[PDB]
RNA sequence: GCUCGUGUCGUGAGAUGUUGGGUUAAGUCCCGCAACGAGCGCAACCCUUGUUCACUGUUGCCAGCACGUUAUGGUGGGGACUCAGUGGAGACCGCCGGGGUCAACUCGGAGGAAGGUGGGGAUGACGUCAAGUCAUCAUGCCCCUUAUGUCCAGGGCUUCACGCAUGCUACAAUGGCUGGUACAGAGAGUGGCGAGCCUGUGAGGGUGAGCGAAUCUCGGAAAGCCGGUCUCAGUUCGGAUUGGGGUCUGCAACUCGACCUCAUGAAGUCGGAGUCGCUAGUAAUCGCAGAUCAGCAACGCUGCGGUGAAUACGUUCCCGGGGC
């Protein structure tokens, strides 16, 4: 993402309302987990490369 | 399919009449996976047929099977550019599988206000010999006699 | 040859996700099922048949009582997990009267027959969305 | 009497660590109920495999949190130490309720 | 394009993961201390040599495993470099380090140095397949069971991309059992950047 | 399926292996063979489900024992049952018989929870399509630099003569309405899940325990069964649209939110040519939960269980693919 919109998204906003998440590795927007933050494509390859403890590939 | 036959699941009894043909009538009715609502419709059914005749309900639900079953009816064949009306004799299974399929589908068709008992009507005329089912029986053969001229494509 | 055996028991049954404690014992033959009857609790003769008949096919009749706690499931699956924990039982007390014919049956078997998991890209476990050529 | 809960993610782990506190506080006396399993919890997150435009072919992952319970039944202030001051492998917590 | 990562694939079935916390409010900014972590030491310390990173947590206390094939630029001249990169990272995170340097046993064996080195070599403008050959080599001399090798991009400076491919002995990828280790790296040119693939099959783990 | 090392054949590209006979879901094996070998794929190792044993017994369970306000495993207590979750066992054509020159395989049977791969997932070979992504990230070169940077308010991404696509609700009586009454699983929760009580027709509001959660809350499962009622009516079907009165979130619901209530009651009578999904706990349907999220246009997506089919003679034809 732009480096602008990310400092941005890290200030406190004017109004709660709003706020919102940005990967906190990435600055992507959209598709954000709030249990860990990072985004969807962070997620699966951190995840791949096992720095998140007990995330696993589910097979269920 | 191309490997060979499937292998076919048995087919159970009704516990209140005792016999397979009306468990196969509730299983065929069974429209949205609804087998208490199919089960009451046949039943009621058949309580309406031993209502309005003496006779055993489930003994008129085989006659009127008798009387929908097919002997041979026609399929589609490919020879040459134009398509042909193939007679093929019908198995007991397959035979049975139609009556009842047609049973149903024209009660659902009757002009009556409840399946239950147009179901009912349907198999009270078919018993008889009447009714679109055996109509529709009689049209099948009449148009296997019309092609039978065809007999010798079977393989 | 022998009309087995009366004798008290106990067993489990299981089928689609329902648990079924079986404990039966000499009586008349009567049914209590979490507390209720079985014309409560089964209150329909659509599923009566397959619970009891493990009797039937048994050389023991409805003179014979069961006490069932049954969890999980629905109605269908919890008659299954009945009927598969009483046949158990019967097995579990005369393994050599009613073993052959009960079993004969396909009464002494849990199917494993589970609903399918849902799959990504697909509207159920096989239902595919409908393909749209161009 | 004394409640101990360990969490984490590998139950290896997990029974290592309940073993050794385990020992421990035998060690010092104060029977204690075995380590009793509690369901584990089971967190699943599905993720679109590409990063465009390919919604039907997806990965997923799941975080599963193995949760053990201890009692220790005799309160033995010494074993109340010796459970203050061991050492436990890092992926795993420990919640002591006294 | 459709495989997947070896690691990945076999994460909990027998290798296992880099870090080892366990917190559940919290999770999200120690991921991020994490990452920052990470890239600081990736981003800095080229030179070493990383092959892996490992962190722990114990209670506002973390512990930082570098695992490197040649500790002496961590190390500096009596520590002096290791104080300050554990300084650094008091710095960057605000909680207390415990820094530790590990050895590579076989760096020629370990995949993600093998890239390192590779990747360096097509940087410095050495030729692809001699490269890829002599990494081979060097890990089938060190005593791999199975050596593949994968350099895609504008190999040799040229206009169209390439994925020219080295391997021999054994690698079963679709194995769980398998130990396959694997590294990649990206050599930075004057044309783009070569994303170099390595995977060793160590042996049969249980 | 795709290849390699060596050998061999050919001037050579190349071939042989990798053809042939049999078999298999499978380049799966077997037989013969100028081939002898190996590698990536297949299979297995992994996860889940089906049986069972040991271990442990709370926040789970209650067979035998003692009370409980009547009452609630509420209580002491119990390792029996269920379950939770760790570690084992179990299936291998292993046994029996036939076929199969034998041999791989194949058929039948017994035992068994399960039999010939038991069901499902993860796993996608060499490569193809200059397939997609410079907008997740990264980056070669080029371009912008009082602007193509950057901040802000308002607007737009929500337009509407139209066309396509994916869905939802329907067209009713296997149904609508109404009262009563059963049976789930998988999940989530401290700016959160919120019970109970009071208030309102209701959305909700006011108070407000409990629970970082096998404990407390979400919670009601719905379909179904049972009683009543509607009686084939463009309807007591359908719920679009439109008018009024509201609630909540939010700095703020005009453009452009969901919801409640009152009124309104559109098309729709089962859909042309054409076309789609599915071989079993599947299709069909029924509800439930989660991610993102102040709220929500979610009928989407990913899961979860409930009910639960019909049919497969067969390979001639249509589409895709495999060996020679
Ligand atoms: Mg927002
Ligand atoms: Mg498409
Ligand atoms: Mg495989
Ligand atoms: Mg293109
Ligand atoms: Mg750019
Ligand atoms: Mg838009
Ligand atoms: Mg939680
Ligand atoms: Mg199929
Ligand atoms: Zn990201």
């Amino acid at each position: 993402a732009k480096t602008a919109l990310k400092v941005k998204a890290a200030r406190k906003p004017k109004f709660g309302v709003r706020a919102y998440t940005r990967c906190q590795r990435c600055g992507r927007p959209h598709s954000v987990y709030r249990k860990f933050g990072l985004c969807r494509i962070c997620l699966r390859e951190m995840a791949h490369a096992g720095q998140l403890p007990g995330v696993t590939k589910s097979s269920w | 399919p191309r490997k060979g036959p499937a292998p076919k699941r048995p087919v159970m009894v009704d516990p209140v009449y005792g016999s397979p043909l009306v468990s196969q009538l509730v299983s065929k009715i069974l429209l949205d996976g609804k087998k208490t609502v199919a089960q009451n419709i046949v039943y009621t059914a058949l309580e309406g047929c031993r209502a309005k005749n003496n006779t055993d309900p489930v003994q008129t639900l085989k006659r009127a099977l008798d009387n929908i079953k097919p002997s041979l009816e026609v399929k589609s064949r490919r020879v040459g550019g134009a398509t042909y009306q193939v007679p093929v004799e019908v198995k007991p299974a397959r035979q049975t599988t139609l009556a009842m399929r047609w049973l149903v589908n024209f009660s659902r068709e009757r002009r009556e206000k409840t399946m239950a008992e147009r179901l009912m009507n349907e198999i009270l005329d078919a018993s008889n010999g009447l009714g679109a089912s055996v109509k529709r029986r009689e049209d099948t053969h009449k148009m296997a006699e019309a092609n039978r001229a065809f007999a010798h494509y079977r393989w | 040859k022998r009309p087995a055996m009366i004798a008290p028991g106990a067993a489990t049954g299981r089928r689609k996700e329902a648990i079924a404690r079986v404990r039966i014992t000499p009586g008349s033959g009567q049914w209590k099922i979490n507390g209720r009857t079985l014309e409560d609790y089964f209150p329909n003769k659509v599923h009566q048949q397959i619970v009891t008949e493990p009797f039937a096919t048994a050389g023991v009749e409805g003179a014979y009582d069961v006490i069932a706690r049954i969890g999980g499931g629905g109605v269908t699956g919890q008659a299954g997990a009945l009927r598969l924990g009483i046949a158990r039982a019967l097995n579990n007390v005369d393994p050599e009267a009613s073993r052959p014919a009960l079993k004969k049956a396909g009464m002494l078997t849990r199917d494993a027959r589970v609903k399918e998991r849902k799959k990504a890209g697909l509207k159920k476990a096989r239902k595919a969305p409908q393909y749209s050529k161009r | 009497k004394i409640r101990i809960r360990l969490r984490a993610y590998d139950h290896e782990v997990i029974d290592s660590s309940a073993r050794k506190i385990v020992d421990t506080v035998t060690r010092t006396g104060a029977k204690v109920a075995g380590p009793v399993p509690l369901p584990t919890e089971k967190n699943v997150f599905c993720v679109i495999r590409s990063p465009h435009k390919y919604k039907d072919s997806r990965e997923h992952f799941e975080m599963r949190t193995h949760k053990r319970l201890i009692d220790i039944l005799e309160p033995t202030p010494k074993t109340v130490d010796s459970l203050m001051r061991l050492d436990l492998p890092a992926g795993v917590d420990i919640e002591i309720k006294l | 394009g459709q495989k997947i990562n070896p690691h990945g694939f076999r994460l909990g079935v027998t290798t296992d993961h880099k870090t080892r916390w366990y917190a559940e409010k919290q999770y999200a900014e120690l991921v991020g201390e994490d990452v920052k972590i990470r890239e600081w030491l990736h981003k800095n310390l080229e030179r070493a040599g990383l092959s892996s990173i490992e962190i722990e947590r114990r209670s506002e206390r973390v512990t930082i495993f570098l695992y490197a094939a040649r500790p002496g630029i961590v190390i500096g001249r009596n520590g002096a470099e290791a104080e300050r990169v554990r300084g650094e990272l008091e710095k960057l995170t605000g909680k207390q380090i415990q820094l530790n340097i590990l050895e590579v046993k076989s760096p020629e064996t370990d995949a993600q140095l093998v890239a390192q080195g590779i990747a360096e070599q097509l940087a410095a403008r050495v030729a692809f397949r001699r490269a890829m050959r002599k990494a081979q080599q060097s890990a089938m001399n060190a005593g791999a069971l199975g050596i593949r090798i994968k350099c895609s991009g504008r190999l040799g400076g040229a206009e169209m991309s390439r994925s020219e491919g080295y391997r021999e002995g054994r690698v079963p990828l679709h194995t769980l059992r398998a130990d396959i280790d694997y590294g990649f790296f990206e050599a930075r040119t004057t044309f783009g950047r070569i994303g170099v693939k390595v995977w060793i099959y160590k042996g049969d783990v249980t």
